[PDB]
């Protein structure tokens, strides 16, 4: 799955993602990839979030809507991803899941769950502040 | 802090690069985004999105995609959308041509033909052969719980005892 | 504060008893939210719910339908059932049987099939009856915006402008 | 739609709708109904919170997960339910939209956006205290 967050130089907010789902998944089966909410959100007043990782586990905590709605709350990006993952976590320990989160004025961030298979996060970040992409790493909790 | 901000999961480089063209040429945040992934589609970035990847029981690949505009708040989205590529093409023309939200399944093929899509087989040797190896390997793993034969050792068909 | 309880949208008395006698029996609380459900499935609830009513362009009958086990939080669901009636009744069936969310469509068609739900025409003359006097007023209401012919006064098959 | 919520006596929460979306959609539409925390939520620790209405502005806004989200603060459910009925308003003030709400003690509450086609909410309640199930009314904000 790929889950993406873009603000607009004016300020617009855009999320989305597209995936081909879990491997050998039963014949027409949906994930948290296109509901909203869960895979993906976007809001111009508060921010936008985009999780990656077990769907059929992380769509029943809308781990997105979330991780805006913290934002909205005035939450660091950072914070309000470590804290969606936290909730999940403490349902699912061994759950596979990422979220990427970013406010309306272009701070950013991200968390996932600490496995024993999976400890660090990588997700690209293309800014003005370094005309180039550079992947970036969060260690996980 | 300064924009544009492109920000996607994974280090798929391309992908941002994609998206950031977009917003460079004049593109907004959706033409950024729908470009980002359709370009992870033709990728097929770690056969996890696109066509040729994770088939499920059948073999098939079917596709789920999403694209949300933060202004209006207004949503285009398409699950198990089957026999077409550009999933996140799709999902775009959702938002745009109709006030829905979400078209899945053998109807959504329809509506991306409807489009201008073009009706193609997402299955790939690989792929095809990804799921023989699954077959011989008594399906495992599978999805299946609390039915018969046990799940934890056995193909299909399932059934509930 | 006093327990149990059951609350349940408009005024379907016969479906919030349906429940209560689920609970009489001390059934489970899913229990409960299945039977008071599919009760309306089968009085088809001011024909939203259930099958025979709410047509789609092309005159079928697509079911929708979810359950969530609030202990565990698991849900069962089903977007598109499509020839299936017990709509609800396939969505525990999702709950109880994968360790899936959402299956949807004319492969949600064939999970039910094999959980043993009968495969049927989900269509009433009354059904297709409000479906031609549609097609009679040029399809208005639809959902397209932004098609040739204009959306808002012809019928389809519409093409993007 | 009919958006089901229900607390057994041990205190064990669930939820559920069925529907067959509205009248007239496009071959294959599925709205809020199906979708977890849009067209119902439920959970052991907070409450429960059931949607009917347009599922095409209202999966948007994950009006059940968000209900139940000011219920696990503590929030009367009545109060939970209007709030997100006004989260909705402000973008689409003439919104098709009803929900119902219910904390893990048994209390209760609805609440639906005025439209002058649609100004009361009616909704049925089954407990002890009544027996014999009650129709409910909630004006319209
Ligand atoms: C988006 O997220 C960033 C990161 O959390 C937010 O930036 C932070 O903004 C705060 C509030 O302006 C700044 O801290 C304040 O520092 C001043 C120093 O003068 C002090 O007076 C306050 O007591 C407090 O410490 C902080 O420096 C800044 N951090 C960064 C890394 O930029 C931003 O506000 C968020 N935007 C929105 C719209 O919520
Ligand atoms: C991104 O860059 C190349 C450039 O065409 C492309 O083949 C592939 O998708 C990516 N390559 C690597 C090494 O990630
Ligand atoms: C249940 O409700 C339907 C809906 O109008 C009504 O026609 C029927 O008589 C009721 N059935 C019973 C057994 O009371
Ligand atoms: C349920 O609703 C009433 C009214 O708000 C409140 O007093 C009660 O404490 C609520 N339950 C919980 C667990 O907060
Ligand atoms: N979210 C995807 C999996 C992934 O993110 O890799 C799915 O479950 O459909
Ligand atoms: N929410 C349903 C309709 C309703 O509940 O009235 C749908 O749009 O699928």
């Amino acid at each position: 799955t790929i889950g993406m967050v873009v603000i607009h130089k004016t300020g617009h907010i855009a999320a989305g993602t597209s995936t081909n789902g879990i491997k050998f998944k039963i014949h027409g089966r949906v994930g948290d990839s296109p509901i909203p909410g869960a895979g993906a959100y976007a809001d111009d007043t508060a921010g936008a979030a985009a999780a990656t990782g077990n769907g059929d586990i992380l769509m029943r905590f809308l781990p997105s809507y979330q991780a805006v709605e913290y934002m909205r709350r005035g939450e660091d990006p950072t914070i309000a991803c470590q804290k969606v993952i936290s909730r999940i976590q403490k349902h699912f320990p061994e759950f596979f899941g990422a979220v990427i989160c970013a406010n309306v004025t272009g701070s950013y961030g991200a968390a996932c769950n600490k496995l024993s298979t999976f400890t660090q996060f990588s997700f690209m970040v293309y800014n003005s502040e370094k005309n180039q992409p550079t992947e970036e790493k969060v260690d996980c909790i | 802090s300064p924009l544009p901000l492109v920000v996607n999961t994974w280090p798929f480089k391309n992908a941002t690069e994609a998206a950031w063209r977009a917003l460079a040429s004049g593109g907004s945040a959706l033409d950024a985004v729908e470009s980002g992934c359709a370009m992870c589609e033709r990728e097929q970035c770690d056969g996890s999105v696109g066509f040729g990847g994770s088939p499920d029981e059948l073999g098939e690949t079917t596709l789920d995609a999403m694209i949300m505009d933060g202004t209006t708040m207004d949503v285009g989205a398409v699950g198990d959308l089957r026999r077409i590529k550009n999933a996140i093409g799709v999902a775009r023309k959702v938002l745009e041509h109709t006030t829905h939200t979400l078209l899945v399944g053998e109807s959504a093929t329809t509506f991306a033909q409807s489009m201008g899509f073009i009706n193609e087989d997402l299955s790939t040797s690989a792929s095809q052969a990804l799921h023989s190896d699954w077959l011989a390997r008594n399906c495992q793993p599978n999805y299946w719980r609390n039915v018969i034969p046990d799940p934890s050792k056995y193909c299909g068909p399932y059934k509930p005892p």
